[PDB]
This record gives C-alpha cells, sequence and structure tokens, in this order.
C-alpha cells in the first residue's frame, strides 16, 4: 500500500515540473517583451520633450 | 519623469499665449498716445457734427 502511494506522489511531483518548466519560459519570454516595452516608452513619450 | 515635465510646459505654455493676448491688447491703436487727431469727424462726434 505504500508503494502504490508512493507511485501516486511520484506522478503528482511530475506534472509540477512540467508546470514548473511551462511556467518559466513564459517568465522568460515577459521578461524579453518588458524590455522593448520599457525602451519604447522611453522612444515613444520621453525623447519629444526638450524641443517643446 | 513624463508628468513633471508636462507640468513645466503647460505653465510655460499659459505664461505665452496670456503674453500674446496681452501684446495684442497693448498694441491696440485707440490705446496709443501718439494716434494722429483724425482729419474727419467721427460719425460719433454727435457734439462736433451739432
Amino acid at each position: 500500500q505504500n508503494i502504490q502511494e508512493a507511485c501516486l506522489l511520484l506522478d503528482k511531483k511530475q506534472k509540477h515540473i512540467q508546470i514548473l518548466i511551462k511556467g518559466n519560459s513564459s517568465s522568460k519570454s515577459q521578461i524579453r517583451r518588458s524590455s522593448v516595452e520599457a525602451q519604447k516608452y522611453v522612444q515613444d513619450k520621453l525623447l519629444p520633450w526638450p524641443q517643446e | 519623469v513624463y508628468r513633471e515635465l508636462g507640468s513645466i510646459v503647460q505653465e510655460l505654455k499659459e505664461s505665452g499665449d496670456k503674453l500674446e493676448e496681452r501684446l495684442t491688447m497693448l498694441s491696440d491703436v485707440n490705446l496709443l498716445s501718439a494716434s494722429k487727431p483724425r482729419s474727419n469727424i467721427d460719425s460719433k462726434d454727435l457734439t462736433s457734427h451739432r
């Protein structure tokens, strides 16, 4: 019975590893977007003010 | 940074617009001391007409 419960625990941990791998790939993609958003805000909104 | 720069431009612009309105007022020919008297009597000058 302990051997069966340990197999179910192994499967739950395996599902969580898959969720974490997918989450870290998404987070890496989101950091890249946030870098481009900050640069674009500086170019479109801040840099024009000295001429006015 | 954007919000503070916007306040400074708004204040400079309001001061600029109010200056241009005052300069246009102060340039009215009716306020100028050097207005040579008109040779013709103004139609509003009822006493000179009478």
